[PDB]
DNA sequence: AGAGCGGGGAGCCAGCAGGGAGCTGG
RNA sequence: GAGGGAACCCACU
DNA sequence: CCAGCTCCCTGCTGGCTCCGAGTGGGTTCTGCCGCTCT
């Protein structure tokens, strides 16, 4: 839950920031800059198109993906020859759907008491920590890796190197 | 105690350091089983495919599929191994 | 004894050993620029194959602050008389042949390190 | 076997933090930058690593680690999940704020006494 | 050193003449068991000085059944062996009308010299032996069982008894150390007598390939 | 001094009859003689055999290839049998002799050391279908 | 403990285990009390000196053992006994630490701006 | 002596390895050389 | 002198000097920064025919791609030099036996990518893909046309179905690169 | 407009460069 | 009186 | 006299093929969204 909350609150916005703005010339120049993300609560749109607050049992039963729409604020500036810069503020532009970990901050079961969870046909003993993808509960197994930014010196065997430092 | 000698019995119960060191010891046996199965099976397969057509012929010789003589008699005595027994030579050991 | 790197002054590079037969002596010459200098020590290169018998000079006194090191009060400091001292084995790759204990005085401002 | 592992019950994997408060505090807690020092001062001083970045050296590493532990223990500038390691023999202080570090809570002992009291 | 080289020369001569007795050549019992002192008395003590000279160490033997079937054992002084030494040795063989020789080299032979040996093998049979290989008798080792070279009539009786072809027998390489010891060519059959854990004695037959 | 391929030599006096010098006395008993024996960490068998006061009969290696190149094919057959027996009977396990003898005779029937691998088995005169059944199926059938 | 101890050593080892038990020394001279006070830590010395004031002018050299352990880069100036220097630098360092805490909390949270995700509640028809 | 046994030695045997893990000799001595430790 | 000051912090230590002697002897023939950058760029991914192109490529490797954590911006080369000298110093310490070799199985040398970092890696790749497709669409409608609609430029299927696919299958990457 | 379709190791082998005798030629 | 394959994961002896 | 040049041994590097047997159960994806043309 803590890793998913850090990903949603901090990592998505940081990834959007570190992506460079798009500079496009044929001539007219267009600069696209993605500014501020917005994440909603997990909503379902049927074929009618009316949004609804999508519950985890609805996602499990109807084989839905328990995902929340991710909007973003985009600025499009126009740079012509002999013309000032033109600003277009495309506020809250939908760019996809982020699957939501159960009982995380942006899950609809967040902050609910056990009575509210039982009224929603959820088990209060259920830990969360998983996603609902096409109605199937998916857990992300943690993955070990070597630590970054650290100097590690080993001795490669049966090689041309007596010792090797790695970072 | 530091380097993994467990001074307790299973009835007495292990200290936490002894418990962790015993887990380190038993993980070795689990690893040994799991990684020895594949190499042993490959050894068995290679041993089988090297000798599968070697057989006792009707002239009591041991030959392969190429009909080359491997042994002139099976086990050098021509006897099946499911009926020989451990016995003692009476005249080998005693003095003159 | 060991020989160290002697550096040039014009370009601060490495001086390499060389001889002059007109003076018939030894000089450290820089071969990036044209600097030359008469060499003080005749020893150009030395092996220390079995000269790893000492490990006290690599020990620092800061290990007196290590809480994971064993402390004893039966080995008083010779330099200052403090009763307590940490002891440890050598941490080198040369310590495979020796479990010899080294001692460091745990009194501040002393840092005296000795053996047995 | 051995490759798939499980968490211990009180094990917590760190979530990550920004090094900026620790870096600012180190800058005005008598640590001198690498850009402003001659190399001759590096031999006797303690190298300071923040998320594996050598940011400077310190002349008094013991009181620096005491100060850093005091800051982390009262949940000041340093947050609780930050790891601070003093390699005493190698004269290094490594501060890690990144994610993925697995840690566990331990009771603090000062002078052979628990800081956990009956209160 | 002169003493260790004299010991080497005595050991080489003893192994050579054990080999010659094993090959069927007439080597008398007096010169099988020649002691180091007897070798010192007959030949010398200081090979670097030259009292035992390798050229003087040349052994001429005659086969037991055929007294005109003689074989040489040559000891080149030079460590390698070239074409010139081979030409000198085969000229000596031609002028003494002998078709078999052993060449006990110190370091080895040049590849051209081995090519000359295999080229002249139809007329004169010349065997390469390192001194290192000949410093012991490998047939006296406990791992090496008894090898007996079979006559052609024995081979035909063997193949008639077991109704075999030659390629159905087990094989031994012509470069095998025991095969090189007995000086056997391709097509011959060696009868191996060995002890058996189960039967007591077992006889194998190996064709030279 | 010494021989280049041999790094370390371990002297020991064996207390067990596995590596002793059994002799038949004048009375006629089998008497075990405790005699000092050496072990090596490298293999230079021919030089060791040539050395002074080294037994040129009982001295042996555990290297199969050098025993084959020094003493021949029947000697490496016996050495292979001894080493396989050592591996089997380390645990006190017993396998009947005919199985070990058949494996060693299979590995030494063609004059050289035929390894129990594709490079030993698939280079015999056996049919292409047997070879492709073992290993390198497509390559064997293309060679055929 | 395979050691023999006379009365001095017995009393000072017991008291060297429980320094904290001392409230008021009575009338012991420092020259007697010299061992147990050298194996001690400066807060306990402040406690002892503020219950047993008559020891103060005796213990100042003792403070040097603390000063070169806590302020090893320093030296006293003139008209500075080691106790008053240790207390002045100790309180100055605590005040510097408190000012730094109130800086890097105020100037990192309240002063600058950090960007994160905000809740939408849009329910947009951009995904129909 | 660190002589290898078990499955790795069986693999080193049935695969004719030119590089055994622990190659070794068992050197036996002749005469008085075998009887005293100094000439051994 | 400067290189050894960055590598060897105590110049009164002769064995570190002895071990850095072969590297100094090997690299004596290069004596300028531009010649060294040329030597680096001669062994690049694609060596440029222009020497100045090789200088730019070597500078880009040494700044952007060599030790990004100590510094990636311009004029941050002294921190990178101290860190590289620290790596060489650690290598010499291991060579002397003065410092123990690192342990791969030591679990303080390991980090655990949880749902956060893994989803961040996914979303970084897929936001790069979404910006790539937006760039292609807007490039097409500024090349022949004059204007492009941004709402039609964004393919939400990229982020949505990529996250859905990687969470559904467990293959952590792209759909066309599952192997 | 809208229906349907084209675009990790471990151990073998051979193939190359480096060596080092040795015949023909002056 | 019997119409998919493939990939991956978990598990069993 | 003595320089010249060709063809077999060793060694390094690259390719290449192998890595236990047998069982349950699951999910996902194959098979894709731009069209040019009436
Ligand atoms: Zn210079
Ligand atoms: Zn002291």
């Amino acid at each position: 839950l803590d890793s998913f909350d850090e990903f949603i609150q901090m990592s998505v916005q940081r990834i959007v920031e570190d992506a460079p703005p798009i500079d496009l010339q044929a001539p007219p120049r267009y600069l696209l800059k993605f500014e501020q993300i917005y994440l909603s609560k997990p909503t379902h749109w049927e074929r009618d198109g009316a949004p609804s607050p999508m519950m985890p049992n609805e996602a499990r039963l109807r084989n839905l993906t328990y995902s929340a729409p991710l909007y973003v604020d985009i600025t499009k500036t126009v740079i012509k020859e002999g013309e000032e810069q033109l600003q277009t503020q495309h506020q809250k532009t939908f760019i996809g759907k982020i699957p939501i970990m159960l009982r995380s901050t942006y899950c609809l079961l967040n902050g609910l008491t056990d009575r509210d969870l039982c009224e929603l046909n959820e088990c209060p003993l259920d830990p969360g920590g998983y996603f609902i993808i096409n109605g199937s509960e998916k857990v992300l197994i943690a993955q070990e890796k070597m630590a970054t930014n650290t100097v590690y010196v080993f001795a490669k065997k049966d090689s041309k190197y007596a010792y090797t430092g790695e970072c | 105690e530091s380097r993994g000698f467990v001074e307790n019995s299973y009835l007495a119960g292990l200290t936490p350091t002894e418990f962790f060191f015993h887990a380190m010891g038993g993980r070795e046996g689990l690893i040994d089983t799991a990684v020895k199965t594949a190499e042993t099976g490959y050894i068995q397969r290679r041993l089988i495919k090297s000798m599968e057509s070697v057989m006792v012929k009707y002239d009591a010789t041991v030959r392969n599929s190429i009909n080359q003589v491997v042994q002139l008699r099976y086990g050098e005595d021509g006897l099946a191994g499911e009926s020989v027994e451990f016995q003692n030579l009476a005249t080998l050991k005693p003095s003159n | 004894g060991f020989v160290g790197i002697r550096f040039c002054q014009e370009c601060n590079n490495m001086l390499y050993p060389k001889e002059d037969k007109e003076n018939r002596i030894l000089l450290y010459a820089c071969r990036n620029c044209d600097y030359q200098q008469e060499a003080d020590n005749s020893c150009i290169y030395v092996n220390k194959i079995t000269h790893e018998v000492d490990e006290l000079t690599q020990i620092i006194a800061d290990v007196s602050q290590d809480p994971t090191l064993p402390r004893t009060e039966d080995h008083p400091c010779q330099k200052c008389g403090h009763k307590e001292a940490v002891f440890f084995q050598s941490h080198s790759a040369r310590a495979e042949d020796a479990m010899r204990l080294y001692y460091v005085c745990t009194a501040p401002h002393c840092g005296h390190r000795w053996t047995e | 076997v051995g490759l798939v592992k499980n968490l211990a019950l009180m094990a917590y994997i760190s979530v990550g933090s920004q090094p900026s408060p620790i870096l600012e505090f180190l800058e005005e807690w008598s640590m001198e930058n690498l850009e402003e020092i001659s190399p001759a001062a590096i031999a006797d001083a303690t190298k300071i690593f923040v998320n594996g970045c050598w940011v400077g050296i310190h002349k008094d590493p013991e009181q620096l680690m005491n100060t850093l532990r005091k800051l982390r223990r009262q949940m000041d500038i340093i947050v609780s999940e930050v790891s601070m390691i003093r390699d005493i023999r190698e004269r290094e202080i490594r501060i890690y704020t990144d994610a993925g570090r697995i840690c566990r809570p331990l009771l603090i002992v000062e002078k052979q006494k628990l800081l956990l009291k009956k209160r | 050193d002169d003493e260790e080289e004299t010991y080497r020369l005595w050991k080489i001569r003893k192994t050579i003449m054990q080999l010659c007795h094993d090959r069927g050549y007439l080597v008398t019992q007096d010169e099988l068991d020649q002691t180091l002192e007897e070798f010192k008395a007959q030949f010398g003590d200081k090979p670097s000085e030259g009292r035992p000279r390798r050229t003087d160490l040349t052994v001429l033997v005659a086969h037991n059944d055929d007294p005109t079937d003689q074989m040489f054992v040559f000891f080149p002084e030079e460590p390698k062996v070239g074409i010139k030494t081979i030409k000198v040795y085969c000229q000596r063989m031609q002028e003494e009308n002998i078709t078999r020789a052993l060449i006990v080299v110190q370091q080895g032979m040049t590849p051209s010299a081995k090519q000359s040996l295999v080229d002249m093998a139809p007329k004169y049979i010349l065997e390469q032996f390192l001194q290192q290989e000949l410093l012991i008798n490998i047939t006296e080792h406990e791992l090496v069982p008894e090898h007996v070279v079979m006559t052609k009539e024995e081979v035909t009786e063997l193949l008639a008894r077991y109704k075999l072809r030659e390629n159905q027998l087990p094989r031994i390489q012509a470069g095998d150390p025991v095969a090189r010891y007995f000086g056997i060519k391709r097509g011959q059959v060696v009868k191996i007598i060995r002890p058996s854990e189960t039967a007591g004695r077992y006889i194998t037959y190996r064709l030279v390939q | 001094q010494g021989i280049e391929q041999i790094s370390k030599v371990y002297m020991h006096l064996p207390q067990t009859d596995n590596k002793k010098k059994i002799i038949i006395t004048e009375d006629g008993e089998f008497k075990a003689l405790q005699e000092w024996i050496l072990e090596t960490d490298g293999v230079s068998l021919m030089r060791v055999l040539s050395e002074k006061d080294v037994d040129p009969v009982r001295t042996t290696s555990n290297d199969i290839v050098e025993i084959f190149t020094v003493l021949g094919i029947e000697a490496v057959r016996k050495a292979l049998e001894r080493e396989l027996y050592h591996v089997i009977s380390f645990d006190g396990s017993y396998v009947n002799y005919r199985h070990l003898a058949l494996l060693c005779d299979t590995m030494t029937c063609r004059g050289h050391l035929m390894a129990i691998t594709r490079h030993g088995v698939n280079r015999q005169d056996t049919g292409p279908l047997m070879k492709c059944s073992f290993e390198e199926t497509v390559d064997v059938l293309m060679e055929a | 403990l395979p050691k023999m101890m006379t009365l001095h050593q017995q009393c000072i080892r017991v008291l060297k285990n429980n320094i904290d038990s001392i409230f008021e020394v009575g009338g012991v001279p420092y020259s007697v009390l010299e061992p147990v006070l050298e194996r001690c830590t400066p807060d306990q010395l402040y406690r002892i000196e503020e219950y047993n004031h008559v020891l103060i002018e005796e213990t100042d050299q003792l403070w040097k053992v603390h000063c070169h352990r806590d302020f090893k880069e320093e030296r006293p100036e003139e008209y500075e006994s080691w106790r008053e220097m240790y207390l002045r630098l100790q309180d100055a360092r605590e005040q510097r630490l408190r000012v730094l805490t109130k800086n890097i909390q105020f100037a990192h949270a309240n002063k600058p701006k950090g960007r994160q995700a905000k809740m939408a509640f849009v329910n947009s028809v951009a995904k129909p | 002596k660190n002589v290898t046994l078990g499955v790795p030695r069986l693999k080193e045997l049935i695969n004719i390895s030119k590089k055994p893990k622990t190659p070794s000799l068992t050197v036996f001595l002749l005469g008085q050389s075998a009887r005293d430790a100094e000439r051994a | 002198r400067d290189i050894l000051e960055h590598i060897i912090y105590d110049f009164e230590d002769p064995e570190m000097m002895e071990m850095v002697k072969p590297s100094l002897d090997e690299a004596f023939v290069i004596q300028e920064q531009n010649v060294a950058l040329n030597f680096i760029g001669s062994r690049g991914a694609k060596p440029g025919v222009t020497k100045e192109k090789r200088i730019k490529y070597a500078k880009e490797v040494l700044q952007k791609e060599m030790l990004p954590h100590v510094g990636v911006s311009d004029f941050c080369e002294t921190k990178k030099a101290y860190f590289l000298g620290y790596m060489v110093h650690r290598l010499l310490l291991a060579a002397l036996g003065r410092r123990e070799l690192d342990d791969r199985d030591h679990y303080g040398n390991k980090r655990l990518d949880l749902a956060g970092p893994l989803l961040a890696f996914l979303f970084r790749g897929m936001f790069k893909n979404l910006l790539k497709e937006v760039r292609i669409y807007a490039q097409k409608f500024i090349d022949r046309g004059k204007d492009f609609n941004l709402e039609l430029a964004i393919k939400t299927r990229i982020i949505s179905d990529g996250l859905k696919y990687s969470l559904a299958t467990g293959n952590w990457g792209d759909q066309k690169k599952a192997h």
